[PDB]
RNA sequence: CGGCCCCCUGGACGAAGACUGACGCUCAGGUGCGAAAGCGUGGGGAGCAAACAGGAUUAGAUACCCUGGUAGUCCACGCCGUAAACGAUGUCGACUUGGAGGUUGUGCCCUUGAGGCGUGGCUUCCGGAGCUAACGCGUUAAGUCGACCGCCUGGGGAGUAC
């Protein structure tokens, strides 16, 4: 995340431009994640389990869209 | 004309915050001593109502038996969820030889001469769905001669 | 019998796909809703704004005909996507007229620049080219009287994504998105964008030849989070945008509505 | 796997035809120089156990196939086994 | 949306580094294919691609380092 | 592998009753086909057709009464793993007599009571109901 | 006595799209043009003809029909068809057990005339204000529900449906109490429970409309006769 | 089983043809492969860390938390032969409504465009008939059948003793 302050460009401006390039790297998401070490078995069971959750999240609940609340 | 028999009457709970709220389910079968059968399954909290309601309900939705005079027309096995029932037809005197709730709806239903064993479960609510559908699958000669295309002494 | 058979492969060969045959007869008129037929297995829930034209009523009643388009079939239950589009394809076959003779002369009037190229408007729709489309030298349409009539002579078009800068006054004068991201660049080029679906954390709207753009919840407007984007805005509609950031390599173009 | 020359080379001498290939006799013979290629390769890769499981079942096709040509014709089988140099 | 599905490429080459570029991060990463919209064939190919340069030195690795 | 082949076949018409098929083809072979035509005589299908040279496929019709179907049961009896034969008094009765069994005899393959009536028992192929 | 070119004008030969199908409909379907099943008017025809028959037939004895169709699209409709033939009819949502619970919809439809005869025939006003509102809601309410039914006395002879999946449960129902059941069936739907099917596009009005015509104008002829 | 490269090497799938001509399926004993930990001999040892030590916490804390930390983890060659070694579902074959995908071929089609119409392999989810104690399974069956094998017979005692 290598940035240079433009000529005439503001310090505020700067630091959210930073900051949204830090984001779009994963920067401080890799580094939680590389805290301490998940099984092989978790991080298996983590990446399975949430995509199971984001099925459920796309179909069954696009079917209950199709009926009105009220 | 019709006959009706209380197989079973059982007392079922359910759990409140209070404590148990105590019900009695009433299980009956009713027949015209012909083809025609059924059973009924009422619930309420006296015994007398539950019973009622299981024979209105009876008597309701009944269900039409090919009987070769006395006895049924050839070996019919039924089974429905745990009870798996074997029946077969029986020369004139021999009598409803059957167990329980199996009983009941033969003698309702104007069979006269059975053999008849309940294997599996003999829980009656099941058995004696089981025997209904036995009976009800049972097919005569000459419904099986309008099936294949044929004479009654076609097939004998 | 195969007059059955005759009849559908006729009756496929007097409809097509897009929004192209004229065929719908608008059969029942409600506002807000203008519903057509036009030999599909059901009528469309057009909106009205569709069908106002350039001052905000009505132009069509009962009987008459718009074709609207299609290759999209059942979300659940209906039939299209809209004959606005349609018209976009007319536009588009007059752009092209101009091609035969070197000339497509209508009336083209423009007053400003949003991202360097005078909006030119032609009927009901308004589009932008670059900055120097709007005049053929450099005259400046700001010194013109406001909102001028001239006609819109084109200096140059995208071609994929639609942009189009056209000519004012001078009557005498006559893989693929992602490699070169660096035309609508380089801080703030406004563009004009219809949006396509409100995903309750942004608008999604995303014109300019294939690309992305977001405007996702904390501009578009003056009030940061108690906005939901599908009350303030609209759906499917052309609208105000610029870039504001391009990643030409996790292709999120971030645009904004707040300017 | 065997080189296609090499192969064309077997079908060439042990079939009748040439451009037969399927005889029993033939596929015996492929089996076999695939064999004898593979023995030196796992003198030298004894832990390469997944490579030698497809050499074992390799083997027991070629046995399979001698069975069937024992039953069928004793002296055609004979003359394989003396050509090989299979010991059954 | 796949681009070499429509140049309709035999393989991806580690030499065409200005391809490479494009599907490459600021901070030197492979891009994911959902948002390239790459095809998963090419994808991987793609990416080894991409090692490859990053062993000749023709790509970074990352962009902090030196 | 293949191991039963009238098996097979059975398991098919049951197939096809079940699924309201016209129509159930299978690769032919001769006692599948002597089968097919038993039943036919018997009335459990409508028509079998054999058709090819090379690899002939019989073609059974199966038949529906009153939206249900006609074999309402159809097991093999006799099978590869352990076969049944049976003498000319102890042939079976399949539903009292209302149902068929393909008997396997020296005179040919035939019903229960065709048996019977010739006098003589065999291999019991398969009860048909 | 419906013609296939009218058919074929209405939109009756469009179906719905070929992931929402049933395969039990695969009979009735011809082809599938452009993603979009099509239903074959070959076979929709006579059978449409026969129902129209058996409508007829029903109506010559003194039958009771009932029209259903809560779509609320063609909910206008259906009741002008009904009121056209002067038959029964459920335009809206369909009470759950109206049939098969008749003994107790039975109270409700008395409550409801009773509540009609004191705002008409009454003529005695004089009400209080929040509770006349209440009352007059209450009205709505009922007559919003069973206004096509209130005068149907006991239980309909035979029921009309304009889709087949989106009322199951009176289709469901009128099985239970073995009412004839004439259903307009799309590909989507399931023919099972319905005696009559008649293979056609539920979703589209003009169809739709066609199809209420054709059967008030049997339901009329058998009534003549 | 996961950076990249090379060498040796096993299987799978498709496309057409050509050939062989039942050579097949299953398999008690038998033979092999078999995570992690563990063992032996010789290397290696960054990080991590059973054991161990101290600091906390606590009524206690032979734990959880903290600071350290040795076997081990790594390599070579042997042994061990077990795991919720799981889809808690033996292998092989046949047959029985559908939908939405993923992946990897391949035939035709104006690829007029990212496409259009098929046809094969493997695969994820939903669901019909049927099945099931129900939960659920559902063309990758737990459906309908055939072939062979393995295994079960109340709980504990015990997968223990001899």
């Amino acid at each position: 995340p290598v940035i240079k302050v433009r000529e005439n460009e503001p310090f505020d401006v700067a630091l959210r431009r930073f900051k949204r390039s830090c984001e779009k790297a994963g920067v401080l998401a890799e580094v939680r994640r590389r805290e301490f070490y998940e099984k092989p078995t978790t991080e298996r069971k983590r990446a399975k389990a949430s995509a199971v959750k984001r099925h459920a999240k796309k179909l069954a609940r696009e079917n209950a869209r199709r009926t009105r609340l009220y | 004309e019709l006959q009706e028999k209380l197989i079973a009457v059982n007392r079922v709970s359910k759990t409140v915050k209070g404590g148990r709220i105590f019900s009695f389910t009433a299980l009956t079968v009713v027949g015209d001593g012909n083809g025609r059968v059924g059973f009924g399954y009422g619930k309420a909290r006296e015994v007398p109502a539950a019973i009622q309601k299981a024979m209105e309900k009876a008597r309701r939705n009944m269900i039409n038996v090919a009987l070769n005079n006395g006895t049924l027309q050839h070996p019919v096995k039924g089974v429905h969820t745990g009870s798996r029932v074997f029946m077969q037809p029986a020369s004139e005197g021999t009598g409803i030889i059957a167990g329980g709730a199996m009983r009941a709806v033969l003698e309702v239903a104007g069979v006269h001469n059975v053999l008849a064993k309940a294997y599996g479960s003999t829980n009656p609510i099941n058995v004696v769905r089981a025997t209904i559908d036995g009976l009800e699958n049972m097919n005569s000669p000459e419904m099986v001669a309008a099936k294949r295309g044929k004479s009654v002494e076609e097939i004998l | 019998e195969s007059f059955a058979q005759l009849f559908e492969e006729s009756l496929k060969e007097i409809e097509t796909r897009p929004g192209s045959i004229v065929r719908g007869v608008v059969v029942a008129i409600d506002k807000d809703v203008v519903l057509v037929d036009a030999g599909l297995k059901s009528e469309s829930a057009i909106p009205a704004e569709q069908f106002k034209n350039a001052q905000g009523e009505l132009e069509i009643q009962v009987g008459d005909e718009v074709d609207v388009a299609l290759d999209a079939v059942e979300d659940g239950f209906g039939e299209t996507l809209l004959s606005r589009e349609k018209a976009k394809r007319h536009e588009a076959w007059i752009t092209l007229e101009k091609a035969y003779e070197d000339a497509e002369t209508v009336t083209g009037v423009i007053n400003g620049k949003v991202k360097g190229g005078f909006t030119v408007e032609l009927n009901g729709i308004r589009a932008f080219l670059p900055g120097s489309l709007v005049d053929v030298r450099p005259v400046r349409d700001t010194l013109h009287l406001e909102g001028k009539e001239l006609e819109f002579k084109v200096i140059k078009l995208d071609q994929k994504r639609n942009n189009v800068v056209v000519s004012r006054r001078a009557v005498i004068e006559s893989e693929d998105p992602w490699v070169a991201i660096a035309k609508r660049y380089p801080e703030g080029t406004k563009l004009t964008g219809r949006v396509t679906n409100l995903t309750d954390y942004g608008c999604f709207v995303e014109i300019e030849e294939g690309v992305e753009g977001l405007v996702h919840v904390s501009e578009m407007d003056w009030t940061n989070k108690n906005i939901h984007p599908s009350k303030v805005v609209n759906v499917g509609d052309v609208v105000e945008v610029m870039v504001l950031d391009i990643d030409e390599e996790r292709r999120r173009i971030s645009l904004g509505l707040k300017q | 796997s065997l080189s296609t020359e090499a192969t064309a080379k077997i079908v060439s001498e042990f079939g009748r035809d040439a451009n037969d290939t399927g005889s029993t006799e033939v596929q015996v013979a492929l089996l076999t120089a695939q064999i004898n290629h593979l023995q030196g390769h796992f003198a030298e890769h004894k832990k390469d156990h997944h490579s030698r499981r497809g050499l074992l079942r390799m083997v027991s096709q070629r046995r399979k196939l001698l069975d069937y040509l024992k039953r069928k014709d004793v002296a055609r089988y004979t003359q394989l086994i003396e050509r090989l140099g299979l010991r059954r | 949306f796949c681009r070499f599905t429509a140049e309709g490429v035999q393989e991806i080459d580690y030499k065409d580094i200005a391809t490479l570029k494009n599907y490459i991060t600021e901070s030197g990463k492979i891009v994911p294919s959902r948002i390239t919209g790459t095809r998963a064939k090419y994808q991987r190919q793609l990416a080894r691609a991409i090692k490859r340069a990053r062993y000749l030195s023709l790509l970074p690795y990352t962009d902090r380092h030196q | 592998s293949m191991q039963d082949p009238i098996a097979d076949m059975l398991t098919r018409i049951r197939n096809g009753q079940a699924a309201n098929k016209a129509a159930v083809t299978m690769p032919s072979s001769k006692l599948k086909v002597a089968i097919a035509n038993v039943l036919k005589e018997e009335g459990f299908i409508e028509d079998f057709k054999v058709e090819g040279d090379t690899k002939p496929e019989l073609e059974l019709t199966l038949k529906y009464f009153q939206g249900k179907a006609v074999v309402e049961s159809i097991q093999r009896v006799s099978r590869p793993g352990l076969r049944i034969y049976k003498r000319k008094d102890e042939l079976p009765k399949v539903m009292a007599g209302l149902g068929i069994a393909v008997v396997s005899t020296s005179k040919g393959v035939m019903t229960d009571r065709a048996a019977r009536q010739a006098g003589l028992g065999g291999e019991i192929i398969c009860y048909v109901a | 006595t419906v013609s296939m070119r009218d058919m074929l004008k209405a939109g009756v030969h469009f179906g719905h799209q070929t992931r929402y199908w049933n395969p039990k409909m695969k009979p009735f379907i011809f082809g599938a043009r452009n993603k979009v099943h099509i239903i074959n008017l070959e076979k929709t025809v006579p059978m449409f003809n026969e129902a129209l028959a058996e409508l007829n037939k029903i109506a010559s004895r003194k039958g009771k029909i009932l029209f259903v169709g809560t779509k609320r699209a063609a909910s206008e409709a259906v009741k002008d068809a009904a009121l056209s033939c002067d038959q029964f009819f459920v335009n809206h949502r369909w009470l759950g057990g109206m049939l098969t619970n008749w003994k107790t919809v039975r109270q409700s439809i008395k409550r409801l005339k009773d509540l009609e005869t004191q705002s008409q025939d009454g003529t005695f006003d004089k009400l209080t204000k929040k509770e006349a509102l209440m009352r007059t809601r209450e009205l709505e309410k009922l007559e919003n529900s069973l206004g096509g039914i209130k005068d149907m006395g006991g239980l309909p002879d035979a029921l009309f449906v304009i889709d087949a999946d989106h009322e199951h449960i009176a289709i469901k129902e009128a099985n239970n109490l073995g009412i004839p059941v004439f259903a307009i069936v799309d590909t989507n739907s399931d023919p099972d429970g319905v005696d009559f099917v008649i293979p056609g596009n539920d979703d589209a009005i003009r169809a739709v409309t066609l199809y209420l015509g054709a059967v008030a104008a049997t339901v009329r002829e058998g009534r003549s006769q």
